[PDB]
C-alpha cells in the first residue's frame, strides 16, 4: 500500500505528501474519498492530475472539481496510471465529461470496457500525410477566397458575438450529414444551453449513433477545461488508428484551455509571462494541436473555433496559435455591426490550397482579381472618410463602385439563421460563386442597386431581388 | 565504471533540479537513469539547474543524474547531407542511423577580425528583385521580415532550389513550425532535386523548449563543419521568433528575472552569438564561407518592435515583405524603400552592377513621386516620364512561384529596361513581353548569353541594341 | 599567497569566495589559469573584474569571455590592481582586444612595456577649457547647419540602418588624413566585418601608422562590452595627458555599453529601472563622458554613433545621452525612404557653435532661413495629402517648390558610397555651401527639374546635370 496526505489547499492546487520511496510519476490521477466522520464535515468524492514534484517527497496537483470541504491531513489514494476514458464503439452516441462518465442518463459503462490514457506522444515525421485536396462547403467566401482543406486543421477567430458558433452549427449542417465517418464534438468553456441545444438538435436530425460528445463547460473548473479537449482528442485518435475512419473533429473555442491553463499556472509557482499568461504557453498548446493529423492510416479533419480577446488579434493566445492552422477565417466586428454576415474578413483570412493548381486557374485568377480591388478600395477608405466621392479621380470611382458589390455579394444567407430572419437560406457550389464574381468583375450588372447584392446567393437571386425592388 | 552521480530534488515543466555533482562544467551533458540527456546551466552553491533535452515524464524526484565529462556536441560530417535531423544529431526519418565520425561544440567562438575577408561574390537567389535591389554575397548574413502569409517560406524554398549548379551546401532549420509543414517543405525539395545537397534540421512545437532554443546552434554548428573545410555552405533559420519566445520560457522557468516584455535581457547577446558565426574566412584559413538568412516574424507589420529592431541592428541587411504589395498583386512584394543590403555593388557581377546600380534609389524615389504627384492632376513631362518609368520597372519586378531566372538573362531584361527600350509597351502588357523576350533569346542572340556567363561583363551595346530592335519588331501589342 | 574559490557559476556573473584576511578592492582584475587535472577538464585562462560585496567575504565578479568550462572550486588569483593596458608609441599601428592584447599577429607587446589603470577619477573643473573652433568636415548638411567643434563632443544619433556608420566612414576619410595628430578608433559591440573593412580600409590609406584601434565587436560578453570604451579611452588619455597632442577619438555605437550594463544588472540583483534598464544608468554613463574632455593640457575631439531603439528618441538611454553632447546630428528613417543621405534631419540637429560671432552674420542667416522655409513646408505636408497642391495660395506654393529643391540639395554623394551610388563622390566648402544655399533661396534656379539637385556637391554639378537631362 502507497497512500499520500493531504498537506496544502489553494483553490484548485492541491498538494500530497506520499511515503518516501513511492512517488507517483507525472500525469497520474490520484483519487480521494472520505466519509464524513462527524457533522463538522462533508463527504468528498475527488481526482487530482499530478504536476510537479517539489521535493521532500511532496508533490503538486490540479484537482478536476470543486475543492470546498478539503481537510488538511486526509487520505489520498493513488492509480499509477494517467486518466483512462472508454473508447470504441461504445462511445457513440454518449455524452462524457472530462472523467470519461457518461451523463446521458443512459446507463452506465461496463467495468471491463477498453480504455485508454490521455496522455501520449505526438505521432511521428514518418507517419504523416501530405495529400491536399479541397472541402467544398458551400459558402461563397469560404470556397472561393480560402478553402478547406480535406483532412487538415481549419481555424475560426473572432471576438464576442461575432458569428463563430453560428458558422460552426452551418458547417455540421452542410458536411456532417453526408460525411459518412466518424463525429466528435468537444466544447470547452462553452454555454451549457448551447450544449444541450446541440444534442437535442442532433437526436432531431438523426446524426446521433455516429457521433460522440464531450463536455467540459463553463461552470467546470479549470482542472477539467484543461483536460476535455484531450479527452475529445484521445476518443478520436482511436477511431483514427485502430479502425482507419475518417474522423471529422469540432472543438468548440479552444481558447478556453489556455485560459484555464493561465488561471492555474498562477498558483503553481510560476512566474508570469508578457500579459500574466503561462510562461508555458507555447510547448501546451503544442502539445494539444500535434495529435490532430492525418496519418497513413487514416485521416482527422478539424474546426476548431478561437475567441480573441477585447479583439486584439495581438494577444499572444491568438497569435501562438496561428501557425498550427492551415485555413483560417478571420470574422470582423467591423463588418459584423454594418450589417454583413458571416462577416468573414476577406483579407485577412488565408489557405495553403489556394495554389493555381489545386483549384483552377479561372478560379485562382478570379480570387485575386477580387482581393486586389478589395486592398484598393481599403486603401481609399481614409480620403473618403473626409472628402467623400466628389474627389476620386474616374477610375477610383469605378473602382469602388465595383468593392461595394463585390463585398456585398461575399455576404450569404445561412440556413442556421433561419430562426432569427426567416429567409429559408442557400447552398451555392463553387463554380456558380465563381462564374457569379467573374461576371461581377466583367461589369455585367453595373446598373444594380448595391442593396439587391446583399444576403444572397446563386447571382440569379441578385437579378430577382433587384426586380422585385423595381429595376 | 566510475562518474561521479548527483541526485534530482525537483522536477517539471522542462526543467530539474538536483543535488550533488561536484565537479561538473558550466554548459555539460548529464543523463538521468533513462537515458534522457539534459545540460547543466546554473550552477549554484548548493544545487544545479539542469535543463531536459527529453520527455521528462519519465523522470522522479530521487533519480540519479550521472556526469558525462562533455560539453554539448552535435555529430557532423558528409553523411548528414540529405537527412531529416533532431538538434541533438538523431534521425527523424526513418532512414536508418547516420554514420557520423566527429563532433563539434555547439558553443565555439566566432572568426575574429583578423580572420575575415570582405565579402566579394555573388549569391545568385534567381529572383530579380533581390538580385537587383538588395543583393547578396556569399559570407553575408540577411535578414527576412514580414507579417504571416506573405513569402518568406517561399523565398526561402526558391534560394536554396537555385543554388543546384554552384558548389553550395544548404542546411533548413524549421525552428517552433508543425510537422506536416516540415513534410511539405521537404516534399517540395525533394521534387525539385535539392535533397542531393541540403540537411533539414527541425524542432517542432511537440519538442520541449530546450530543443527549440538549441536548434539554430547546432545548425550553425554542422554549417561551420564544412565552412572551416573550404566548402560553401547556405543556413536559413526558419523563425528566430520562435527560438526567443523558448529562450524567454526556459529563462522564466529557472526563476531569472524579466526585463522588457518578459524577456530576459541577454535575448540580444543571443542572438549576436548565433548570427555573428556567419563570416567570410581569409585564404589563410581556406577561403571558406557560410551565409545567413534568419526569419523574424512582426506583428500588423510594427518593424519597430522589441525583437525587429534587435535582430535588424545585427544583420548585414533586411528583405522587407509587405502584405499591401502583396494583396495589390506586387510579389514577392519586396518594400524597396525599407530593403537595404550593406554589402551591395561588391556582391553584384559586373555588367549587373553596371545595369542597375541606382535601381533602388530610382525605386524609392519614385515611390515617394508617386505619394506626392497623386495630389493633383497637373503635371509636368518630366514627372510624367519618371511616373511611366517607374510603373514599367514596378511591373517588370514582379515574378512567379517556383520560376527560377539565370543572371545572365536577368541582367538583359534589366538593360532593356532602363535604356528606354520598354518606353512604349503598354503596362499590362511587360509580363508577356519579357516571356516573348526570354523565349526569343533562347534561340537568337544566344552568344550573348554566352559572353554574359563567361567574362560576367555586358557585350558590346551595339549587339544588345540590334537584337532588342530585332525582337522588338516581331513583338506585337496584343 | 591568498587565493579564492569559484562559489556560484551564473552566465556572465560568477562568486568567489576568499580566505579572511584580505578582500579584493571593486574594479580589481582576477585571474583563472585551471589546467584539466584529468581527461573530464578543460583548461580554463579567463580574467574576472569585481563588481560587488556581498559579505561573508563573498565577492560578486562579472566575465570577460565565456564561462564554459567552469567548475566550482577552480583556484583565483588576485593581482591587486584594475585591468591595465599598454600606453604610448607602441600601441600606434597596433590593433588589441579589451585585455589590451594584441590580435594583429605582429607580435606582442614587451613585458616591461607602461601599462595605465582602465578607471580613474574624471578631471578637475578647473582643469578645462573653453574656446571654440569650427572643423570643416565636407559634407553640406553638417557645416551649414549644425557645425562641428574642434575639441568637443559630438554624436550622431539615428536608428537602425539609418546611416551612422556610413556617415562616420565619410568623416574619418574626410579630417584623418591631414588631421596631423594621433587618432584612436573603439569597436565598441559592432559587426566584425565593418571593423574588418574598416580595419583594411586605414592598411591602405596607409593612415594606420598613426592610429590605434581596439574591438569588442557584438560577440564578446557583456563584460568585455563594458570595458573596451575604457580601454580606448585610457588609451587616448595618455597622448592627450603627457604629449599634449591633438587626439580624434571614434567610438562607434556607444549605446552598447549601457546595453551590456542593463543585461548584467539583473543578475548583479538590482531592482530593474523604468524600461528594464539599470538604476544606475545615468551615473555609469556620466562616469565615462565625463572624462572624454579637452583641458589645458591638450584637446580630445570625440565622434561617437549612438543607436537609438526603436527609432524613439525618448527612449532613456539617447534621452541621458544628449545632455552630454555639444553638437548633434540626428538621422531618421523617413529621410531614409525618400532615398536622400545622409538623411540628417535639419530640425533636431543644433551646434553650440551656431552663432553669428563664430560662423559669420550671413551664415547665420542662410541657416536660420533654411530651417524657417522647411519648418513652413513641414506643417503643410498635412493639408496637402488631401486636399491638392492648388488649394494652397500662391506664396505657399512657392515655399514648397523651394522647400522641395532645399530639401534635395541638402543631399551629398560621399566617396566611400560608392559601392552603394556609382559616383565617386564629392567634398564641398562652407563657402560654395552658403553660396549654393542662398541662391536656392533667392530662386536663381527655380526653373531646373526638382530631379537634379540630389546626390551632386555643387550648384555648378546641378546645373551640369540638369542641362545632361535635357533642361
Ligand atoms: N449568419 C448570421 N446571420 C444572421 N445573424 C447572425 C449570423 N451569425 C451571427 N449572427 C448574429 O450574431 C450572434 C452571434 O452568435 P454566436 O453564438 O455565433 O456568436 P459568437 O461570435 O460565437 O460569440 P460568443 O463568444 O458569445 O460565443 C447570433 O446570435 C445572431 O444574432
Ligand atoms: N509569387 C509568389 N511568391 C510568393 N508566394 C506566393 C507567390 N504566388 C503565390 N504565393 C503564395 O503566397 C503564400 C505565402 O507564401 P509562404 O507560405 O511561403 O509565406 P510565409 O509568410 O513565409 O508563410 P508562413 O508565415 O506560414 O511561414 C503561399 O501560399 C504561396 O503559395
Ligand atoms: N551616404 C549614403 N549614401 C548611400 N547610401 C547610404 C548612405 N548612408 C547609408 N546608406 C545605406 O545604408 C546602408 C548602410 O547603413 P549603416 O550605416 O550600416 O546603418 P547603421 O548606421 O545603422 O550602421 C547601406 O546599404 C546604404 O545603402
Ligand atoms: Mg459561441
Ligand atoms: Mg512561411
Ligand atoms: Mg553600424
Amino acid at each position: 500500500m502507497t497512500r499520500g496526505r493531504v498537506i496544502q489547499v489553494m483553490g484548485p492546487v492541491v498538494d500530497v505528501k506520499f511515503e518516501n520511496g513511492h512517488l507517483p510519476a507525472i500525469y497520474n490521477a490520484l483519487k480521494i474519498q472520505h466519509k464524513a466522520r462527524n457533522e463538522n464535515e462533508v463527504d468528498i468524492d475527488l481526482t487530482l492530475e499530478v504536476a510537479l514534484h517539489l521535493g521532500d517527497d511532496t508533490v503538486r496537483t490540479i484537482a478536476m472539481a470543486s475543492t470546498d470541504g478539503l481537510i488538511r491531513g486526509m487520505e489520498v489514494i493513488d492509480t499509477g496510471a494517467p486518466i483512462s476514458v472508454p473508447v470504441g464503439e461504445v462511445t457513440l452516441g454518449r455524452v462524457f465529461n472530462v472523467l470519461g462518465e457518461p451523463i446521458d442518463l443512459e446507463g452506465d459503462i461496463p467495468a471491463d470496457a477498453r480504455r485508454d490514457p490521455i496522455h501520449r506522444p505526438a505521432p511521428k515525421f514518418e507517419e504523416l500525410a501530405t495529400e491536399v485536396e479541397i472541402l467544398e462547403t458551400g459558402i461563397k467566401v469560404v470556397d472561393l477566397l480560402a478553402p478547406y482543406i480535406k483532412g487538415g486543421k481549419i481555424g475560426l477567430f473572432g471576438g464576442a458575438g461575432v458569428g463563430k458558433t453560428v458558422l460552426i452549427q452551418e458547417l455540421i449542417h452542410n458536411i456532417a450529414q453526408e460525411h459518412g465517418g466518424i463525429s466528435v464534438f468537444a466544447g470547452v468553456g462553452e454555454r451549457t444551453r448551447e450544449g444541450n441545444d446541440l444534442y437535442h438538435e442532433m437526436k432531431d436530425s438523426g446524426v446521433i449513433s455516429k457521433t460522440a460528445m464531450v463536455f467540459g463547460q463553463m461552470n467546470e473548473p479549470p482542472g477539467a477545461r484543461m483536460r476535455v479537449a484531450l479527452t475529445g482528442l484521445t476518443m478520436a485518435e482511436y477511431f483514427r488508428d485502430e479502425q482507419g475512419q475518417d474522423v471529422l473533429l469540432f472543438i468548440d473555442n479552444i481558447f478556453r484551455f489556455t485560459q484555464a491553463g493561465s488561471e492555474v499556472s498562477a498558483l503553481l509557482g510560476r512566474m508570469p509571462s508578457a500579459v500574466g499568461y503561462q510562461p508555458t504557453l507555447a510547448t501546451e498548446m503544442g502539445q494539444l494541436q500535434e495529435r490532430i493529423t492525418s496519418t497513413a492510416k487514416g485521416s482527422i479533419t478539424s474546426i476548431q473555433a478561437i475567441y480573441v480577446p477585447a479583439d486584439d488579434y495581438t494577444d499572444p493566445a491568438p497569435a501562438t496559435t496561428f501557425s498550427h492552422l492551415d485555413a483560417t477565417t478571420n470574422l470582423e466586428r467591423k463588418l459584423a455591426e454594418m450589417g454583413i454576415y458571416p462577416a468573414v474578413d476577406p483579407l485577412a483570412s488565408t489557405s495553403r490550397a489556394l495554389a493555381p493548381e489545386i483549384v483552377g486557374e479561372e478560379h485562382y485568377q478570379v480570387a485575386r482579381k477580387v482581393q486586389q480591388t478589395l486592398q484598393r478600395y481599403k486603401e481609399l477608405q481614409d480620403i473618403i472618410a473626409i472628402l467623400g466621392m466628389d474627389e476620386l479621380s474616374d477610375e477610383d470611382k469605378l473602382v469602388v463602385h465595383r468593392a461595394r458589390r463585390i463585398q456585398f455579394f461575399l455576404s450569404q444567407n445561412f440556413h442556421v439563421a433561419e430562426q432569427f430572419t426567416g429567409q429559408p437560406g442557400s447552398y451555392v457550389p463553387v463554380k456558380e460563386t465563381v462564374r457569379g464574381f467573374k461576371e461581377i468583375l466583367e461589369g455585367k450588372y453595373d446598373h444594380l442597386p448595391e442593396d439587391a447584392f446583399r444576403l444572397v446567393g446563386r447571382i440569379e437571386e441578385v437579378v430577382e431581388k433587384a426586380k422585385a425592388m423595381g429595376v | 565504471q566510475v562518474s561521479d552521480v548527483g541526485t534530482v530534488i525537483q522536477v517539471g515543466d522542462g526543467i530539474a533540479r538536483a543535488h550533488g555533482l561536484d565537479n561538473v562544467m558550466s554548459g555539460e551533458l548529464v543523463e538521468f537513469a533513462n537515458g534522457v540527456m539534459g545540460m547543466a546551466l546554473n550552477l549554484e552553491e548548493n544545487n544545479v539547474g539542469i535543463v531536459i533535452l527529453g520527455p521528462y515524464t519519465g523522470i522522479k524526484e530521487g533519480d540519479e543524474v550521472r556526469r558525462t565529462g562533455r560539453i554539448m556536441e552535435v555529430p557532423v560530417g558528409e553523411a548528414l547531407i540529405g537527412r531529416v535531423v533532431n538538434p541533438l544529431g538523431q534521425p527523424v526519418d526513418g532512414l536508418g542511423p547516420v554514420e557520423t565520425t566527429e563532433t563539434r561544440p555547439i558553443e565555439s567562438p566566432a572568426p575574429g577580425v583578423m580572420d575575415r575577408r570582405s565579402v566579394h561574390e555573388p549569391l545568385q537567389t534567381g529572383i530579380k528583385a533581390i538580385d537587383a535591389l538588395v543583393p547578396i554575397g556569399r559570407g553575408q548574413r540577411e535578414l527576412i521580415i514580414g507579417d504571416r502569409q506573405t513569402g518568406k517560406t517561399s523565398v526561402a524554398i526558391d534560394t536554396i532550389i537555385n543554388q543546384k549548379d554552384q558548389n553550395m551546401i544548404s542546411i533548413y532549420v524549421a525552428i517552433g513550425q508543425k510537422e506536416s509543414t516540415v513534410r511539405t517543405v521537404v516534399e517540395t525539395l525533394r521534387k525539385h532535386g535539392a535533397l542531393d545537397y541540403t540537411i533539414v534540421v527541425t524542432a517542432s512545437a511537440s519538442q520541449p523548449a530546450p530543443l527549440l532554443f538549441l536548434a539554430p546552434y547546432a545548425g550553425v554548428a554542422m554549417g561551420e563543419y564544412f565552412m572551416y573545410k573550404g566548402k560553401h555552405v547556405l543556413v536559413v533559420y526558419d523563425d528566430l521568433s520562435k527560438q526567443a519566445a523558448a529562450y524567454r520560457e526556459l529563462s522564466l522557468l529557472l526563476r531569472r528575472p524579466p526585463g522588457r516584455e518578459a524577456y530576459p535581457g541577454d535575448i540580444f547577446y543571443l542572438h549576436s552569438r548565433l548570427l555573428e558565426r556567419a563570416a567570410k574566412l581569409s585564404d589563410a584559413k581556406g577561403g571558406g564561407s557560410l551565409t545567413a538568412l534568419p526569419f523574424v516574424e512582426t506583428q500588423a507589420g510594427d518593424i519597430s518592435a522589441y525583437i525587429p529592431t534587435n535582430v535588424i541592428s545585427i544583420t548585414d541587411g533586411q528583405i522587407f515583405l509587405q502584405s499591401d504589395l502583396f494583396f495589390s498583386g506586387v510579389r514577392p512584394a519586396i518594400n524597396a524603400g525599407l530593403s537595404v543590403s550593406r554589402v551591395g555593388g561588391a556582391a553584384q557581377i559586373k555588367a549587373m552592377k553596371k545595369v542597375a546600380g541606382t535601381l533602388r534609389l530610382d525605386l524609392a524615389a519614385y515611390r515617394e513621386l508617386e505619394a506626392f504627384a497623386q495630389f493633383g492632376s497637373d503635371l509636368d513631362k518630366a514627372t510624367q516620364a519618371k511616373l511611366a518609368r517607374g510603373a514599367r520597372t514596378v511591373e517588370v519586378l514582379k515574378q512567379d512561384l517556383h520560376q527560377p531566372i539565370p543572371v545572365e538573362k536577368q541582367v538583359l531584361i534589366i538593360y532593356a529596361l532602363t535604356r528606354g527600350f520598354l518606353d512604349d509597351i503598354p503596362v499590362e502588357d511587360v509580363r508577356r513581353f519579357e516571356k516573348e523576350f526570354y523565349l526569343f533569346l533562347d534561340q537568337n542572340g544566344q552568344h550573348l548569353l554566352e559572353h554574359i556567363r563567361t567574362t560576367k561583363d555586358l557585350p558590346n551595346e551595339d549587339d544588345l541594341n540590334k537584337a532588342i530592335e530585332a525582337f522588338k519588331k516581331t513583338f506585337v501589342v496584343s
